[PDB]
């Protein structure tokens, strides 16, 4: 007799945005890292 | 009971009676179906030109081709129905086009007005057998390559005249006159009364 | 003794080349939320195995081609790639070759016809149009992975092998010459046609010189790849990740190759799950304009490292 | 005991012949089989070999028409069940190398004699005995005496009982014509007596086949030996060098003393895993067609014989190489008869 | 409401990021992270025979014909399961069992036929021929897949205490 | 052998099919099972037939037990009711 | 050592080799062609059993025609069963494909693969559940496992 | 004949069946002349022969990634004929199933994409998703796919107790698992490549060839035929159509991606207004009566016996509905006599429409294309060649 029905008040709220993180090294920052590896090489 | 909206009958039917006189000479009939729909009915020689109208008329813009199709009433003497459905992206709506075509009377192509109907017409020439004069290549679509016959139409069996199977002699699949192991059990469904039209 | 040195350095691995397909056919599924082949045997021990004896035992159909370009072309993919083990030098090589980085780079270019055998035997449509594309980018990426290990060689002073171990005991070839090592994986992934390049076993686009290839030919070859999977990744390990070197201990040298080798084969593997496959000029274009001046002008920068830096590297 | 014929005359009709056929899986079988199913007769094939290999009968048979039965020969039991519930049997049972487990005595006159005898036991109203063509109780192949030694048994177990006896048929998946043409791996092909002297009448499969189910529905034959010969005689120089012709393979006919041959065979014959070549099939091949004055079989069966020419092609085409696989048989020319 | 997927200065802090994403492939290794990750999760498979997934009531499942508590068999041979078959898979003929009552001689469900839709289950007033739960009938031979009365009621014996539990809890439903 | 004893018979062209494998039949007829079921005494003159449980059972019909001449029987679950 | 025993455990042995791995070639005609993804997918892995998730009409030792096998499409089927190892076997899968299925008697539907291919197991199920295909794969591998090739061979 | 070169039915590149006669000059495509019907089956003549209620199983394998949808157009089509509508709890189930449908498809468009273009793993990671999909199909058809559950005059059955609950688990965590395709290949370095500007389409060609689809939203053309003809309570609900401009495979997919979220958005209001009620219209006369009610109500028997044996018996009339099915707009035009069975029933297929669209795309491109530009169109060839 019972009939299944959203519970009373309704559901939580759903995510229907891309919660995709722009994370990441600066640029600068990331070539200069690989830059000086190479000079510590070459040395 | 669905929810009409007579605001709608009433537009439809205002642009039916536009389209007939802007063309009075191949629309036969028009009407606005009480699903609220409408149906202009053209003479096979206006394929070409009420198309063309309703793709390029700014009161009436009918740009994308839904559907090309035709019925078969085989006690019509004209046994086809092709029926052509078209969408207004911006008026928002939708008409229907619908000429009437003999086994041997072709009709012609709409290629030109709407390249949709490259497919369809070869798929309605598959099925039923009428010919669309000036299509780029009209040739079998979904019927097998070697079928002899049209499917749809109503006097072509359901099972067919032929089925495949594998002959070890010959090493090939095998056409040979269909031979079923249940035949399509043909119930009677009509009930002998009817009902008092509302 | 040096049979049995023949059968260490070859059995083993042969056998290490069979468990390979299994730690890919597992770790492709775990990163794909599946548990991968364990039902035959212990967890998949058994499944390399298995098909090797199926694919055996199925009919070599010998189509309606050629008989020779058809069965030396498996048995050139294999005999070159467990050759190309001969010379690698696990802490001391099995057979020391004073101009050893070519030998390894001559016979790799040697794999590039059995495509082209297996390619014309077949004789039919998929088979010709595949191989012709398949051996335009081996050779295309061939042309970088040669100029790149020429950049390398000048630092290093000589051709062998072996004295790459005594280069690197202080530094790995990475920090310097990193810029070449991703060049060098990259074509490394290219020559063994592994996934991001990989559109010889592109199934979707040719379903391809393996197509008329089933049972023990297509078995050859294929052990010949996954060989050549770890073949190259051992040469990564040798020429830009050196292993630690101690002459007392020979092992930590194998140890370390072993530890490295396997991650960076491992990487292949993660690399083929992660990547959609590269288009067949999208994959040239990358070697001839986006690696190949990257790789000349970095050739001619290690024609200079070392004469402005007095480092000329000593020969022997 | 009988099944009205109603249908249409195709698969899913039926015919009303219940036929055990215990050699099936052959090369003459396949096609008995297919002419059987193709009538819509019920079939019940006896086998030995595995599963897999029945495979390729079960589709030509249609829903319930073909049922496998397992059959050991050496185990009259099995073959007592099999014929439990036909009404026709025929017998298919042959081979060329005699086999670890059987001589050709078993595999055609001792075996094909307990089946006819438990046949005639369950009441069949007909059984079909194949022999080989020119069978003398003195031939020189152990094969053809023993085959010959059958006909004559089977007749006490069984009589009245229909004895066909076909030459060597040619069909796709024959000997006849595959083993010529399969000496292109040989360099060389050897031919007794430079391949003359042994003139041979081949005989499509089809035509047997269907000449053998025409048997079973007819009244006429009944204690008939009947012979499918074929429909044209040759010398066996024209029929190798054709063949190799149609391989588009070349021919050096080398001639070889039987003698020195019949050990060839024998070298084969030695070979475990069946033997290519077989002293009796040597001698076979060489014994020569015997002329037709015997109970006429196809055409007197109903079936008229095709010639060989006509399907060759088909039969010959898998030897061929990259481009003359496309070569057809009417710009190709077709070799001489010698009816001789 | 509309929304716009893919609408669209140059400064070094910008250029060197982008230089940077090109050159050492920064989103390439982003890509990889995520597979390493799941490499770290349990995997979702089950081990088939020992574990099976989830199918609740109204799984349709395989055909089988229901008998009375008592022992008579449900069906009464009203022969609408036949009408409303979409495949023409049921095949009924009946005649007046000696007892008096309405029985079918011959039920043969075509199984190959069948397309498993459920109808059958829904038009039955008897409720006799329903949609047992077992999906695993995988038969050698095509005959065994027709079906024949005496095997759906084999099958409704054999599978009567779950169809009953079944239909216990989805009757409401209908 | 089955209910409406089917008999492929030693004769039939079809019993071939059984060889090596077994016939489907019944055991615990139903032709038998409810002759095997009691008489259900009722006091009035007519009585319902759920089939048992309503939902669960066949449509409901009414039976005019009303001759002890003649046990009535519900079309459906073919029970007898005595009176 | 008796050479029988010597050949059953050898048989055994081929067996268990082509039993575990079966690679199938699967056609995907129609939609049971989802319901085999799904088993290729994660909750019923495919491969766990040593099935290859797809590989070319040579490599495959299983043929699954899943799908209303049509007029049209019959001379391909044929072709590529035709074209697979000398130990080949075909898993019917479908109503559509078991017999005609709601298309059986239509004229563009042939009624059933086993009157194109032999058919070594039937799935049956308008959608076949995954499950059930993975039932009928695993029939399979009991069919090959009591399959005697070497024993009939010595015995012959 | 320029090496024409069938791409081949059996393909793994080819969903299901197609023949692509390609004339290729070395890797370039010439042109292509797709060949359909490999699975043709009858289901256009088949319905004719068959009642409206079992000519509703025909629907669900019309397009049967796209299982229940499908049933939608049939159900509505039939409903405007006898002009009855369905009941308010019914038609928000509709919707309910109609978008989780909607998923279903698009995670089988944008992963089987990726399969041919070389990327696995999206697969596997989304078909776990889908399973748990097909898991609510089953607990509320009975059959993991081709459910028969929206039949023409409402749904089948009420949704089990407790359905709701479990399509809001999973509905509030699916985003992560499309937000984790997305850091796989939505910026990967490489598939943009082998799909921006790959099958660029016009606009007004777009609409030219009948397109009616992602194919035309993709090309910046705003149509979605949910907002501008709403059926069902598709309007009661509030969503985002995802228009795109510069059209191109990349372009596209991410409108798809785009409509999986915005389904997620409009699947959540469903669960949090679906309305008490009866889930079949209450005319017996289109509607089978309940089970306790025709075992207890001689006009329910004999309601139940006519209509599963004769049937419903619509009005004579024709109708074409439209709706917005996964792959685009998915229409029956079914002419109905006063019988109970149907006299025509054209599906029209978004699919015949764009395949056709692959000579017109595919133009000067490499066998590579050919096989991206088949994904981006989501051919399921049951609709094409019904
Ligand atoms: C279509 O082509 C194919 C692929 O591409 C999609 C595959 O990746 C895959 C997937 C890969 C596999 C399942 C691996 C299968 C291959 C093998 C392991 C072959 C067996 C090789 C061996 C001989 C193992 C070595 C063993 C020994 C001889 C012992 C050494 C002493 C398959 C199967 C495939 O067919
Ligand atoms: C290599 C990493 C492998 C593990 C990856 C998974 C764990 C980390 C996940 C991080 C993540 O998701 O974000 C990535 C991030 C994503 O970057 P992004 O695309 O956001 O851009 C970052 C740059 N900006 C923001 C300015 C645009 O990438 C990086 O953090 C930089 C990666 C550099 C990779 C350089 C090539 C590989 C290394 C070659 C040199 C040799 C290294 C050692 C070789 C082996 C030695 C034994
Ligand atoms: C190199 C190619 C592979 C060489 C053999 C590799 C190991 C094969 C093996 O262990 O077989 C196990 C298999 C195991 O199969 P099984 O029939 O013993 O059963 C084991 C349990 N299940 C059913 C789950 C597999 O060995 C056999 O099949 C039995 C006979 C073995 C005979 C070996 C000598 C001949
Ligand atoms: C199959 C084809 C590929 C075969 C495998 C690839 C082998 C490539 C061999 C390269 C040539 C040999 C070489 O570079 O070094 C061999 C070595 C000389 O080098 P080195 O020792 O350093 O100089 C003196 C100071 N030690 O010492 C020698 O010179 C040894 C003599 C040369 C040995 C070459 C390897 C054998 C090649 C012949 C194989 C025979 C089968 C040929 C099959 C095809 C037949 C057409
Ligand atoms: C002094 C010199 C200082 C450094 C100078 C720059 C050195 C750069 C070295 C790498 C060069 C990479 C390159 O040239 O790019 C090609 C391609 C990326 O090209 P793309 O971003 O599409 O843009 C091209 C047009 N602008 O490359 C790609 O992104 C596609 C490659 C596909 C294959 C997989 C890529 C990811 C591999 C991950 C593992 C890499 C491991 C490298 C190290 C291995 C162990 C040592
Ligand atoms: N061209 C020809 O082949 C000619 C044939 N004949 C006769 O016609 C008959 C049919 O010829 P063909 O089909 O080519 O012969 P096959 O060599 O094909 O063998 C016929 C069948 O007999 C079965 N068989 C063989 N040995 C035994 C045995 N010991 N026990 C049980 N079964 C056995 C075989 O089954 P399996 O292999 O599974 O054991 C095979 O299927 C033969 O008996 C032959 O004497 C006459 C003239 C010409
Ligand atoms: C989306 O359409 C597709 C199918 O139709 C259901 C397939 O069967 C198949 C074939 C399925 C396998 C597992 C090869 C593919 C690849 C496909 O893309
Ligand atoms: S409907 Fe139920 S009762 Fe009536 S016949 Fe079909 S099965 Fe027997
Ligand atoms: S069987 Fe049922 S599911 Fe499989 S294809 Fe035919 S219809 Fe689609
Ligand atoms: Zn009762």
């Amino acid at each position: 007799v019972k009939q299944d029905m959203p519970p009373p008040g309704g559901y939580g709220p759903i995510d229907y945005k891309r919660n995709l993180p722009r994370r990441g090294l600066s640029g600068y920052s990331m070539f200069a890292v690989g830059i000086g590896a190479l000079i510590f090489g070459y040395w | 009971v669905r929810p009409r909206s007579d605001v709608t009958h009433k537009q439809l039917s205002a642009f039916g009676e536009y389209v007939a006189e802007i063309l009075p000479k191949y629309v036969q009939q028009v009407q606005v179906s009480c699903l609220d729909e409408l149906e202009i009915c053209i003479h096979p020689d206006g394929v070409i030109p009420t198309l063309t109208f309703l793709r390029d008329h700014t009161n009436a813009q009918f740009k994308s081709l839904a559907d090309l199709t035709a019925v078969d009433v085989p006690t019509r003497q004209n046994r086809f129905e092709i029926v052509y459905n078209l969408l207004s992206l911006r008026f928002n709506s939708r008409i229907r086009v619908k000429t009437y075509a003999d086994e041997l009377t072709p009709i012609d192509s709409i290629v030109s007005v709407h390249i949709a109907a490259n497919w369809y017409e070869r798929e309605v020439w598959d099925m039923f057998g009428v010919f669309f004069f000036n299509h780029p290549d009209l040739r079998r679509i979904l019927t097998d390559y070697g079928f002899e016959g049209h499917p749809f139409r109503k006097d072509f069996p359901l099972t067919g005249y032929v089925e495949l199977r594998y002959d070890d002699e010959v090493k090939r699949v095998v056409a040979e006159p269909v031979e079923l192991a249940q035949e399509f059990r043909k119930f009677d469904l009509n009930s002998p009364w009817e009902a008092f039209p509302a | 003794m040096f049979f049995i040195n023949i059968l260490t350095l070859l059995v083993p691995i042969l056998i290490a080349m069979a468990f390979l397909t299994l730690v890919e056919r597992k770790i492709l599924g775990y990163m794909q939320l599946r548990k991968g082949p364990n039902i035959v045997g212990p967890y998949g021990i058994l499944q390399p195995f298995a098909d090797a004896m199926k694919l055996f035992m199925k009919e070599p159909m010998r189509p309606l081609t050629s008989m020779s370009l058809f069965i030396i072309a498996p048995t050139l993919s294999l005999t070159l790639a467990l050759s190309l083990w001969v010379p690698l030098p696990m802490p001391h090589p099995l057979i020391n070759l004073n101009l050893g980085i070519l030998f390894i780079l001559a016979t790799s270019s040697l794999s590039v016809y059995s495509i082209l055998w297996s390619g014309w035997a077949s004789n039919s449509k998929y088979s010709l149009f595949g191989a012709l594309r398949a051996v335009a980018q081996t050779i295309s990426y061939e042309v970088t992975m040669a100029i790149i290990l020429l950049s390398v060689l000048l630092m290093n002073g000589s051709y062998s092998l072996q004295t790459l171990i005594t280069t690197q005991e202080h530094m790995w070839l990475l920090l310097p010459a990193w810029p070449m090592a991703m060049m060098w994986f990259i074509s490394t992934l290219a020559e063994t046609n592994r996934a991001p390049f990989d559109l010889t076993e592109g199934e979707s686009e040719l379903v391809g010189f393996n197509v008329e290839y089933a049972a023990g030919p297509f078995a050859l070859f294929f052990m010949a790849e996954y060989t050549n999977i770890i073949l190259m990744n051992a040469l990564t390990t040798i020429i830009f990740l050196g292993p630690l070197y101690y002459i007392n201990l020979p092992e930590l040298y194998s140890t370390n190759f072993m530890m490295e080798a396997l991650l960076l084969s491992s990487t292949f593997l993660w690399i083929r799950a992660s990547y959609p496959r590269f288009r067949y000029d999208q994959l040239m274009h990358l070697l001839w304009k986006n690696f190949l001046p990257l790789t000349l002008a970095l050739c001619m920068w290690h024609i200079s490292l070392p004469i402005f830096t007095a480092g000329v590297p000593p020969y022997m | 005991h009988a099944v009205i014929p109603h249908g249409k005359g195709g698969r899913s009709s039926v015919s009303g012949v219940v036929a055990t056929v215990f050699g099936a899986t052959g090369f003459l079988g396949r096609y008995v089989v297919n002419h059987l199913g193709r009538m819509g007769s019920q079939v019940i094939i006896p086998y030995r070999c595995d599963v897999y290999d029945i495979m390729h009968l079960r589709l030509m048979g249609d829903l319930g028409q073909l049922t496998f039965l397992e059959w050991d020969a050496r185990d009259k039991d099995s073959i007592r069940k099999a014929v439990q519930h036909s009404n026709v049997v025929i017998n298919l049972i042959g081979r060329e190398w005699e086999t670890r487990n059987f001589d050709f005595e078993d595999v055609f006159v001792n075996i094909p004699r307990a089946i006819a005898q438990a046949s005639k036991e369950a009441g069949v109203e007909r059984f079909i005995h194949v022999s080989h063509l020119n069978a003398s109780m003195k031939s020189s192949s152990k094969s053809l005496r023993s085959k010959a030694v059958g006909e004559k048994e089977v007749r006490s177990v069984f009589p009245e009982a229909i004895i066909i006896r076909p030459s060597d048929i040619f069909g796709r998946e024959d000997r006849f014509l595959n083993h010529f043409a399969n000496y292109r791996w040989f360099l060389a092909v050897p031919l007794v007596s430079l391949g003359f002297k042994t003139v041979k009448q081949p005989v499509y499969v089809a035509d047997v086949s269907k000449g053998i189910v025409n048997a079973t529905k007819d009244p006429d034959a009944v204690g008939k030996t009947f012979a499918f010969t074929g429909p044209n005689r040759y010398l066996l120089f024209h029929l190798v060098k054709y063949i190799f012709g149609m391989t588009h393979r070349t021919f050096i006919p080398y001639p070889l003393p039987l003698f020195v041959y019949s050990w060839i065979g024998k070298l084969f014959g030695l070979s475990p895993f069946e033997p290519w070549t077989t002293k009796d099939k040597v001698e076979r091949i060489h014994i020569s067609d015997v002329m037709p004055t015997d109970l006429p079989g196809l055409e007197d069966l109903g079936v008229q014989p095709t010639p060989l020419e006509l399907k060759s092609i088909e039969v010959l085409r898998r030897h061929r190489t990259y481009r003359w696989l496309s070569s057809e048989i009417e710009e190709t020319k077709p070799a001489k008869t010698v009816n001789y | 409401t509309y929304k716009y997927v893919n609408k669209k200065e140059v400064d070094m802090k910008s250029a060197t990021d982008n230089a940077a994403r090109i050159l050492m492939w920064t989103e390439l290794i982003r890509g990889l992270g995520m597979t390493l990750s799941y490499l770290f999760r349990e995997p979702a498979t089950i081990n088939y025979p020992f574990e099976k997934g989830p199918l609740s009531p109204r799984f349709r499942g395989e055909h089988a014909l229901r008998r009375y508590p008592s022992g008579e068999e449900r069906c009464i041979a009203c022969k609408l399961c036949e009408a409303i078959c979409p495949a023409q898979a049921i095949t009924i003929e009946a005649e007046p069992r000696a007892d008096g009552s309405r029985r079918t001689t011959r039920y043969d469900i075509d199984m190959t036929k069948c397309i498993y839709c459920g109808f059958c289950q829904e038009a039955c007033p008897v409720d006799a021929i329903v949609e047992g739960p077992n999906f695993e009938f995988s038969t050698e031979t095509h005959e065994e897949l027709l079906y024949n009365k005496e095997k759906l009621l084999n099958n409704g014996d054999k599978w009567e205490a779950e169809i009953a539990a079944n239909i216990q809890a989805d009757y409401l439903y209908r | 052998i089955t209910h409406t004893g089917q008999v492929y018979d030693e004769k039939d062209y079809r019993r071939v099919r059984f060889v090596d494998r077994q016939k489907e039949v019944n055991e615990n007829f139903a032709i038998d099972l409810i002759a095997q079921q009691p008489v259900n005494e009722v006091e009035h003159r007519i009585i319902a037939c759920d089939g048992g449980g309503g939902a669960l059972g066949h449509p409901k019909v009414y039976i005019n037990l009303d001759k002890e001449t003649k046990t009535g029987t519900c079309g459906y679950c073919g029970l007898q009711f005595k009176q | 050592s008796r050479a029988e025993y010597v050949v059953t455990k050898l048989d055994d042995l081929i067996n268990w080799a082509r039993r575990s791995s079966l690679w199938p070639m699967t056609f995907g005609l129609a939609c049971c062609a989802v319901e085999m993804m799904h088993m290729a997918a994660p909750r019923y892995d495919m491969d766990r059993f040593g099935v290859v998730f797809r590989a070319s009409p040579r490599q495959a030792d299983v043929m699954i025609v899943a799908g209303t096998l049509t007029n049209k499409m019959a001379p391909a089927l044929r072709k590529v069963y035709d074209q697979m190892p000398e130990p080949r076997y075909v898993v019917s899968m479908g109503s559509c494909a078991n017999g005609g299925g709601y298309y059986h008697y239509s004229y563009s539907v042939v009624r059933g693969c086993d009157r194109i291919v032999p058919v070594d197991i039937y799935v049956p199920g308008c959608p076949p559940t995954a499950e059930a295909l993975l039932y009928g794969i695993l029939q399979l591998q009991r069919k090959i496992k009591r399959e005697q090739k070497l024993k009939i061979w010595y015995r012959r | 004949t320029n090496m024409t070169l069938n791409f081949g039915p059996q393909h793994p590149a080819a969903h299901g069946v197609l023949r692509l006669v390609l004339e290729l000059s070395g890797e370039m495509v010439r042109k292509c002349d797709p060949h359909i019907g490999l699975l043709h089956r009858g289901t256009e003549k088949l319905i004719e022969y068959k009642t409206y209620l079992q000519a509703l199983p025909y629907f669900d394998r019309l397009d049967y990634v796209s299982m229940m949808c499908n049933e939608q157009a049939y159900s509505i089509a039939v409903e405007k004929l006898l002009n009855i509508q369905p009941p308010p709890r019914a038609q928000w189930i509709r919707v309910l199933f109609g978008e989780i449908t909607r998923i279903l498809n698009h995670i089988m468009a944008v992963t089987t994409h990726a399969l041919d273009i070389g990327a696995m793993t999206p697969f596997f990671w989304m078909f776990e998703e889908r399973e748990k999909m097909f898991e609510f199909y089953e607990r509320v058809s009975g059959a993991r796919m081709h459910a028969a559950y929206i039949r023409p005059g409402g749904v089948h059955q009420d949704l089990p107790l407790g359905l709701l609950d479990d399509i809001y688990e999973f509905s509030k965590n699916f985003s992560l698992r499309i937000d984790e395709v997305e850091e796989m290949l939505t910026n990967n370095r490489i598939w943009r490549n082998r799909t921006v500007d790959i099958g660029v389409v016009t606009a007004e060609d777009a609409l030219n060839y009948g397109f009616s689809g992602v194919m035309l939203r993709g090309s910046g053309i705003q149509w979605d035929l949910r907002k501008t003809q709403p059926y069902d309570v598709y309007d009661q609900v509030e969503f985002d159509v995802p228009i795109g401009s510069r059209g191109d495979c990349y372009d596209r997919y991410l409108c798809r991606v785009e409509e999986m979220r915005q389904s997620l958005r409009i699947i959540e209001q469903c669960l949090n207004k679906m309305p008490p009620g009866e889930i079949k219209v209450d005319d017996a006369k289109v509607s089978p009566p309940k089970r306790a009610e025709m075992k207890t109500s001689m006009e329910s028997l004999i309601h139940h016996f006519k209509l599963y044996t004769e049937g419903y018996q619509v009005p004579p009339g024709a109708t074409y509905t439209a709706i917005e099915a996964p792959k685009g707009e998915f229409g029956v035009y079914l002419v109905s006599d006063g019988s109970s069975r149907p006299y025509r029933c054209k599906i029209k297929a978004p699919g015949f429409a764009h395949l056709a669209g692959l000579d017109k795309m595919s133009k000067g491109h490499m066998l590579a294309d050919v096989v991206a530009i088949i994904g981006t169109q989501d051919i399921v060839f049951g609709e094409i060649d019904r």
